[PDB]
């Protein structure tokens, strides 16, 4: 398995909405993707696309 | 290769309440952040959710990896 990081960090969930939330992650190099489990749901960040670049990076950036 | 080391000088910035990316390789201007629905982040309380390395030095992406 690929292996994983936690991190704890907020989440906005709407444009004006932030909840806490724990995280878990992991970075698939074969197809350049973060993969994210929020609260039982599944997430994929494409690293090669800026829309979804915009989209992870507060979520590590307010990081604990 | 790894697409996400060009990122490492990203970091947040509130300009009054929008939530923007500064640092992004390719970019001439910030960009907004974007919520998990895709939408720009405006937050009124923008300020008080950035994290800092312990001054006002704002939180950059290769801080959050390097941890």
């Amino acid at each position: 398995e690929i292996p994983t990081r936690t991190l704890d960090t907020a989440i906005f969930t709407d444009a004006s909405t932030v909840a806490s939330a724990q995280i878990h992650l992991y970075y698939n190099s074969n197809i350049g993707k973060i993969i994210m489990s929020l609260n039982g749901k599944k997430h994929t960040f494409n690293l090669y696309d800026d829309n979804d670049i915009r989209t992870l990076l507060p979520i590590l950036l307010l990081s604990k | 290769p790894d697409p996400i080391d060009r990122l490492r000088r990203a970091n947040l910035a509130c300009e009054d309440d929008k939530l923007m990316i500064y640092g992004l390789p390719w970019m001439t201007t910030q960009t907004s952040a974007l919520s998990i629905n895709s939408k720009p982040i405006v937050y009124k309380d923008c300020a008080k959710l950035l994290r800092s390395i312990n001054g006002s030095q704002p939180v950059s992406l290769n801080d959050v990896l390097r941890r």
